[PDB]
């Protein structure tokens, strides 16, 4: 069985992750007058199946550059998105994993150097600057990322994200903490370098050299993360209803919630000019870390005084 | 002084938040009805096996039945 | 409100023959919706306008299968259209 | 109209149920009926094997009163 | 007259309203209404095949050589539409036909060359050389893109009855 | 295990598809802004790594010195930050 | 069937259906007639609809629309852009000014077509050749690819 | 237009002012 | 300083090899390459006659199709001493109005997909597509026209334009005010463009800017009220000043000049005179196809009109108009011949692209494309 569980939570999710494309090309187009692509397929649906294999047709150019490296940094790229989704608790969990978030956290600080190896790998004096600004972000971000979940957690009471199902039976995360929500949700933006947050790539960055079967690794990789953190969004902050009778409707809600929110991120792209370089890292160290790490302590106080600390386990 | 605050207040809106925090969570612990059940509540979860003494006589310590009135009890972590 | 939206898309589907023949509009133009049949020209082609549409989309001709043996099905072609119905189509002239 | 976005998350949604609906029947039908059990800390794995030593050779067999 | 675009006290009503746009993210939020809204709008894009954008008579697009109804060709080659043509494009040659009469033995159109200025509608004085309603020419190759007469002399007979309707619509105007 | 089955089926299903990809279709360092951002994310990164055992150390019988210490912590690195902010530093 | 003719002959359509539906374009711009093919990008004959990206860069894209002049100056960069694209890759030129030379064919620093630079698949005709048309022209390019039957010459050869 | 009375309430709340006097579609 | 020859597909109209040293992300000196669009544009007028040359500045700078050609226009009209009708000029002040917020359409729209921002381009193009369908269905031309000739307009208005260059004027208000619950006060658009190339008022007037760019430094000087051409003189409008020059000031001036353009359109439409669209002089307008079909001085005079030319008398000019990006003017020198001798253009363009250098110190990679944009260069008239 356990192997069918693994065509399950694999294959669905990449059969989603086309989709999601699809509901890009047509959310932006409606937003901006116009009906985005219907015309292949029945209202567009085999439009994603198109372009892939389009894609993979080209030729990988592989200009030249560094060989081996220009193949290990698709390749991370989409084996830590779809790897992250191995402990997501829809429902029940696959691998349970008793420290799942650091998994998470640290599965995602892995990605990084895919943009780094694939920058280094093409050989672009201007390329090479390119992957400089997602690799600075990312690792800026990942920091008040982390100090984010670290509040969560110390009112979770554990790193194992199937606690949080029964720590939201009766409220939303929202609630208390929506401080940080935002918060989470920027740095969720910042993490896939959606728009507001995208300078890199922007014009100027590792996908410069990259066409074909490697662009379209990360490429799947990007939306799949896309998807990933707006899920760790609604298990994290937005806790869909668990009766455990039928595990179902923890699903179905998670799916509710989890594409709106992965729709936000879409409207917010049409919606907003690109932050400058600097603009971005001036909000992360600037105006959010010191908001994170005051809201952190508040986070280690509000459990002691309010006699709330977490139950283990 | 005000100004440092209110303009502070409308640009820079961030650090004031951010301090303030700090701050508000500087203070609750210190005061605050709670702040000793936390040490307590976590205290009294039992974790490891309590090992029984031997009664060598003459103690206050629940003999038998831990039911019996003697002892530590957490009526205040009930109804708390 | 949305149930007469509900019956006025039931009419558009059920408005093109049978399930087979929306199926056919559906694939080549991927629209589905009901006009007056203008004309139909001697080249195989048949002209709708509908009054309620804004002016790009209220006059639009569906092409047929075939206009000079070609196996126009899916090839569809803008040349295809007859030089006399051009105009109307491109709302040169509002005469049919 | 903006009704066109829909078929398209339609596969979407369905493909995110799938998984949440699969792994969680697909552990109450390789674990006997019941959830799978989680073993956290030592003590939940002790009784979890504790109770495979008990009968049979799976832990999800569990013998009752009458044993 | 002048205008000034962009020329310009401290309340916490004030301050407090400012820090909560900052805070919050007000205005960001007012943005993100303002494209749900035409989400909900019917989209203004036409099926191209099928719907066409609407072109009115005077549309140059492309050219064409007309004929009288009895039969005999326009043109009577007083050669001036290619001295007014800007590009170049025009090439005529002509030589008296056995009837007598006046005919061009060779018209060349270079439509890469050309630029659809429309002035050659506009120097023929037996208006033999029209701005025919046609935009959709595109060729696999760049010779089909040179017309001689014989191509455009077709040209004219196929659109000649929506050319004739053009020309019934604009001739006041002109 | 378990995991292993998965991830390898993860690594497997993306050298999959790179293959595919090559078999079907048959120097200035000018930012030490950018290394001293770097510099700092480390420090931070550590800093996290002293928090991250605060969920155990929440149900320590102390408290009082768990906060105490975690107060402190926070403190001290932020301060750091604020001296970060005070010279032309984190200004790129 | 499983003559393996019938075999092929479907598998290349497929090839070509996925080429032809996704073109992902990628617009130099020069000149003007780059102002009539945001046109075709814009709402009224929206370009995505078909499947044509709206922007692309060198590498990821299919077809290279020459949009306006190709000057001298310019003509040795098309041309590096164009040798900087996938092994399927196509050209519609799009203007007078680059189908041949236009206006400014007889200038000193007028490349006299881009199809001197490089080969041209489908010449798109009008000094703005209007964006129905260049859509016409984008079009066309589409049925070149349908009939384009890269397996079966393999199979025959 | 064919706003349905719902979608155009929503389209003028999220808007904040009235798009039905200044439509998209132009109309005879 | 790393050069990085950044440039050609860039975020420019298509040419600029604007090579660049860049300590890192930050610009230490700008040296923008031009002629990647020189065409000829002033040699080949040499070899044409006067109305041949007409269609050569729809092409300078054609985001601007008409304003251009008016600017011909008056300096040949000057030459001859000739006016053009009273409907001709309200004509040309419709269109040439109609152009600006074209130009101003492509300016603001574009400059943001630089930016990032890429719903205002489509929310406005389809409007922009709106108004194209005039000109077509006045010239016959989606752009390119060749409308505005040197002696008045071509053609009366197709009966029934008015009205429609009303409906959408009554509604395109709106549109405007859309894009602004988008950029104006967006928290970003402000941070990226505000303080970026800000230029003094004493060095706009030095380095020869003369458009917006000098209107949003505080310099007060728009050409049609300080030299009326045409009938921008029986209109009223406000110029829209700027302080605090800056991107974001003359982004807000440009959008000003949208609305201030309805403004003047609105009363083109409420008192355009009955009358005739070209000058009576067969001399310099070509005579009615009716009247040269049947009066023998008329086709002579179209004849000789067509094949050789007006025949302007000798002299030289510098006429300018405020053309969208700003002042275009046309140097035409002529001989007593029917093909001009010279006809320098200046573009609004070839000044502000200068202008790069001083504007982009110590600025970072996105700065350079946020200017770029705050400029309206169109390659077509800085190259000619
Ligand atoms: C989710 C459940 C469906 C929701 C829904 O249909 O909302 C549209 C409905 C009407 O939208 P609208 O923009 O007013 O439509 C324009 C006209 O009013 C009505 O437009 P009309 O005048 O064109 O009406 C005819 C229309 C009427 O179409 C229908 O109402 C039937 C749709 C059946 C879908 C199955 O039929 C068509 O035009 C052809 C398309 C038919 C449906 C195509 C999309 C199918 C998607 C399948 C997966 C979902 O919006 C709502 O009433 C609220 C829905 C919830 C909003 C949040
Ligand atoms: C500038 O960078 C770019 C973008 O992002 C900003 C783009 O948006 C775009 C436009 C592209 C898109 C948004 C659409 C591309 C979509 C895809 C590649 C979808 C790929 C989908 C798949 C691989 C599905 C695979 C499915 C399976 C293996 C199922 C197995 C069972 C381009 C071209 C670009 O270059
Ligand atoms: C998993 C097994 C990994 C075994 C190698 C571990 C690293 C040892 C050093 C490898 C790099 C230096 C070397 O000696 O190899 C030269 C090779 C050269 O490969 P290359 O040819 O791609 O690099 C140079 C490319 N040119 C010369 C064209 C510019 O190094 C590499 O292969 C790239 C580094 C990865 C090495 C293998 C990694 C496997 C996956 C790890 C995750
Ligand atoms: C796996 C992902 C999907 C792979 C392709 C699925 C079928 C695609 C298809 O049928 O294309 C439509 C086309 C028909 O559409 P078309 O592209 O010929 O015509 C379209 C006409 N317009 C654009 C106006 C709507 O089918 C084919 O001609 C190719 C079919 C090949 C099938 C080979 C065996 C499978
Ligand atoms: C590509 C590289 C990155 C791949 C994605 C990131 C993988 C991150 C793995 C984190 C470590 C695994 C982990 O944290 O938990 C494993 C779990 C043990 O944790 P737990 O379940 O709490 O145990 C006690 C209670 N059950 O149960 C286990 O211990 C299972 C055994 C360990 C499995 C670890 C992951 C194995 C990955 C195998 C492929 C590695 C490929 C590396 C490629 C680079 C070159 C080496
Ligand atoms: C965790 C603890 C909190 C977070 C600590 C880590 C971050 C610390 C950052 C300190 C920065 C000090 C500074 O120099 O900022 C000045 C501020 C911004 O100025 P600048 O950075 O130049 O930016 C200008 C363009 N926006 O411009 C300002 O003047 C901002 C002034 C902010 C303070 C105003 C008063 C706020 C309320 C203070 C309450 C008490 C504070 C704590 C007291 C502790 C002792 C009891
Ligand atoms: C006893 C009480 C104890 C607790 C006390 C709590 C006090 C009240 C809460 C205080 C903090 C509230 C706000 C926290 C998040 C915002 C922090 C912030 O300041 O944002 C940074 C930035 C500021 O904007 P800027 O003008 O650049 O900076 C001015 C100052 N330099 O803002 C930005 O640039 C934002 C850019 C966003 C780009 C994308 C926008 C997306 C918008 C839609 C999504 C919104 C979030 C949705 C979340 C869904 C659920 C997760
Ligand atoms: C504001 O400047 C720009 C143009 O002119 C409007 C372009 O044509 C182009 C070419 C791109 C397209 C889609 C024509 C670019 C990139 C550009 O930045
Ligand atoms: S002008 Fe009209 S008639 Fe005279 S030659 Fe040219 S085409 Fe023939
Ligand atoms: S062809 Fe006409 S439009 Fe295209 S570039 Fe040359 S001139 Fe400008």
């Amino acid at each position: 069985m356990f192997f069918i569980n693994i065509l399950t939570l694999l294959v669905p999710i990449l059969i989603a992750m086309a989709f999601l494309t699809l509901v890009e090309r047509k959310i932006l187009g409606y937003m901006q007058l116009r009906k985005g692509p219907n015309i292949v397929g029945p209202y567009g649906i085999l439009q994603p199946f198109a372009d892939a294999m389009k894609l993979f047709m080209k030729e990988p150019m592989r200009p030249t550059t560094s060989m081996s490296l220009f193949i290990i940094a698709p390749t991370l790229s989409l084996t830590l998105a779809l790897s992250l989704w191995v402990p997501l608790p829809m429902p029940h969990p696959l691998i349970n994993l008793n420290l799942g978030i650091l998994f998470i956290l640290a599965t995602s600080s892995l990605s990084v150097y895919s943009i780094l190896w694939s920058g280094w790998a093409s050989n672009s004096k201007y390329s090479l600057f390119g992957a400089l600004r997602a690799v600075a972000q990312t690792i800026s971000y990942e920091v008040t990322m982390a100090i984010i979940l670290l509040s969560v957690l110390l009112m979770n009471g554990s790193y194992s994200l199937q606690t949080l199902i029964t720590t939201q039976e009766h409220m939303w995360l929202l609630l208390p903490a929506w401080p940080m929500a935002m918060m989470w949700f920027i740095s969720t933006l910042a993490e896939t370098n959606r728009a507001p947050f995208d300078l890199t790539e922007g014009e100027s960055g590792f996908n410069v050299e990259y066409a074909a079967g490697p662009f379209a690794l990360f490429f799947m990789a990007e939306y799949t993360n896309i998807i990933l953190m707006n899920a760790l969004t609604t298990i994290i902050f937005l806790g869909p209803l668990y009766y455990i009778n039928l595990p179902e409707l923890y699903s179905t809600n998670f799916m509710m919630e989890a594409l709106l929110l992965s729709s936000t991120f879409l409207w917010i792209r049409a919606s907003y000019p690109r932050f400058r370089y600097d603009q971005l890292m001036h909000l992360l160290w600037k105006n959010f870390l010191p908001l994170t790490l005051a809201l952190c302590m508040w986070h280690i106080s509000l459990p002691i005084f309010t006699a709330g600390v977490p139950p283990y386990m | 002084i005000s100004a440092f605050l209110k303009n502070a207040w409308a640009k820079e809106p961030v650090l004031v938040v951010s301090f303030s925090v700090w701050g508000l969570a500087i203070i609750m612990p210190m005061i605050s009805p709670y702040t000793k059940y936390a040490s307590m509540i976590n205290k009294a979860t039992p974790y490891n096996y309590p090992v029984p003494v031997r009664d060598d006589g003459n103690m206050p310590d629940v003999p038998s039945h831990p039911q019996d009135p003697l002892g530590p009890s957490l009526d205040w972590l009930k109804n708390l | 409100e949305l149930v007469e939206v509900l019956k006025r898309g039931v009419q558009q589907v059920t408005g093109h023959g049978g399930l087979r023949g929306l199926l056919r509009v559906f694939f080549r133009a991927n629209d589905i919706r009901i006009g007056t049949l203008v004309g139909e020209d001697k080249y195989g082609n048949k002209y709708y306008e509908d009054n309620k549409q804004f002016f790009g989309r209220h006059r639009w001709v569906i092409y047929t299968t075939e206009m000079n043996g070609k196996n126009t099905f899916w090839d569809v072609d803008g040349s295809m259209v007859p030089p006399e119905w051009h105009r109307w189509l491109h709302c040169m002239t509002d005469d049919p | 109209m903006w009704f066109e976005i829909l078929p398209g998350l339609a596969i979407m949604g369905v493909c995110l149920v799938i998984p949440g609906v699969s792994t969680a029947y697909i552990h109450k039908f390789t674990n006997g009926g019941k959830e799978k059990r989680v073993a956290r800390v030592q003590y939940q794995w002790y009784l979890m094997e504790r109770d495979r030593r008990i009968s049979g050779v799976n832990r999800y067999y569990v013998s009752k009163g009458l044993e | 007259t002048y205008k000034y675009v962009n020329k310009k006290e401290v309340d916490m009503k004030s301050a407090t309203d400012n820090a909560a746009r900052i805070l919050m993210w007000t205005e960001l939020i007012r943005g993100l209404g303002m494209t749900l809204s035409y989400l909900f709008r019917e989209p203004a894009t036409i099926n191209y095949p099928f719907e066409k954008g609407p072109l009115s008579p005077r549309f140059r697009g492309e050219h064409a050589l007309r004929r009288y109804p009895s039969g005999e060709e326009r043109c009577i080659a007083c050669k001036l539409c290619e001295a007014i043509c800007p590009a170049q494009a025009i090439t005529i040659e002509a030589e008296p036909r056995a009837d007598g009469s006046r005919r061009t033995t060779r018209y060349d159109i270079d439509m890469t060359k050309c630029i659809y200025c429309g002035f050659c509608q506009e120097a023929c004085p037996v208006d033999a050389i029209v701005e025919g309603p046609n935009f959709e020419f595109s060729t696999e190759t760049h010779e089909e893109l040179l017309y001689n007469k014989e191509k455009l002399l077709n040209n004219g007979d196929k659109w000649e009855a929506e050319i004739a309707a053009n020309i019934q619509a604009d001739y006041l105007y002109r | 295990m378990n995991l292993y089955t998965v991830i390898f089926i993860n690594i497997l299903l993306s050298l999959t598809l790179i293959l595919v990809a090559f078999w079907l279709p048959q120097r200035l360092p000018f930012s030490m802004k950018f290394f001293l951002v770097a510099i700092t994310f480390l420090l931070f990164d550590l800093e996290i790594a002293l928090l991250l055992p605060l969920p155990w150390a929440i149900q320590t019988i102390k408290t009082s010195t768990m906060m105490i210490m975690a107060f402190i912590l926070v403190t001290i690195l932020s301060l750091g930050l604020a001296y970060e902010w005070t010279q032309k530093g984190l200004e790129w | 069937r499983s003559r393996a003719e019938y075999v092929v002959t479907k598998l290349d359509d497929l090839i070509n259906w996925a080429r032809r539906s996704s073109l992902w374009p990628m617009t130099f711009g020069l000149a003007c007639c780059a102002v009539e093919m945001m046109h075709m990008a814009a709402p009224r004959y929206d370009m995505d609809r078909f499947g044509v990206v709206f922007r692309a860069s060198p590498r990821q894209a299919d077809v290279m629309i020459v949009a306006g002049t190709l000057t001298n100056k310019m003509a040795p960069a098309l041309r590096k852009v164009y040798d900087q694209m996938p092994e399927p890759r196509y050209v519609v030129s799009m203007g007078s000014c680059a189908n041949g030379g236009g206006y400014y064919h007889y200038s000193y620093s007028v490349v006299r077509g881009c199809d001197r630079i490089v080969p041209v698949d489908i010449y798109v005709p009008g000094c703005p050749p209007t964006a129905e048309a260049l859509l016409y022209g984008i079009l066309q390019l589409q049925r070149k690819i349908k009939r384009e039957q890269k397996l079966k010459i393999w199979y025959r050869r | 237009a064919s706003a349905t009375r719902v979608i155009q309430k929503l389209r003028n709340w999220a808007s904040g002012q009235d798009l039905q006097a200044k439509l998209q579609l132009r109309y005879q | 300083n790393m050069t990085l020859n950044f440039g050609p597909h860039p975020a420019a109209h298509g040419v600029l090899r604007l090579v660049l040293e860049l300590s890192g992300e930050m610009v230490r000196k700008c040296d923008p390459h031009i002629g990647l669009l020189h065409r000829g544009t002033e040699k080949l007028i040499e070899y044409k006659t006067y109305l041949q040359a007409l269609p050569y500045f729809d092409r300078l700078d054609y985001v601007s199709m008409m304003c251009n050609e008016q600017a011909y226009s008056i300096a040949v009209e000057k030459l001859l001493n000739i006016q053009p009708p009273p409907r001709a000029q309200w004509i040309r002040v419709l269109f040439g109005e109609i152009t600006r917020i074209l130009n101003h359409i492509m300016a603001v729209t574009t400059h943001a997909l630089d930016i990032g921002a890429m719903t205002p381009f489509f929310w406005m193009f389809e409007e922009r597509e709106k108004m194209f369908e005039f000109y077509e269905r006045v010239s016959g031309a989606r752009m390119h026209a060749a409308y505005i000739r040197p002696g008045g307009v071509h053609q009366d208005l197709p009966l029934g334009l008015l009205d429609d260059i009303y409906e959408f004027s009554k509604n395109f208000s709106l549109r405007i005010d859309e894009v602004e619950e988008m950029l104006t006060n967006n928290r970003i658009w402000r941070n990226r463009t505000v303080d970026i190339g800000v230029v003094t008022a004493e060095d706009a007037l030095n380095y020869g800017f003369s458009g917006v760019m000098l209107r949003g430094s505080g310099i007060q000087w728009d050409l049609r009220k300080t030299q009326p051409y045409d009938v921008y003189d029986q209109v009223e409008f406000d110029v829209p000043i700027g302080s605090r020059g800056d991107c974001y000031d003359r982004y807000l001036c440009r959008v000003e000049e949208m609305r201030q353009s309805l403004r003047i359109i609105e009363q083109c439409l409420n008192k355009m005179p009955p009358g005739e669209i070209k000058v009576d002089d067969a001399k310099v307008s070509p005579p009615k196809r009716a009247e040269m079909k049947t009066s023998m001085e008329s086709l002579i005079h179209h004849f000789k009109l067509y094949t050789e030319g007006y025949q302007v008398p000798p002299g030289a000019t510098y006429t300018a108009i405020e053309a969208p990006k700003g002042e275009f003017g046309v140097y035409l020198v002529s001989d007593g011949s029917s093909r001009p001798y010279r006809c320098k253009i200046k573009a609004p363009g070839f000044a502000h692209l200068a202008g790069l250098d001083k504007m982009s110190k110590g600025h970072m990679l996105a700065d350079v494309v946020a200017i770029i944009g705050t400029q309206d260069i169109v390659f077509g008239e800085i190259d000619r």
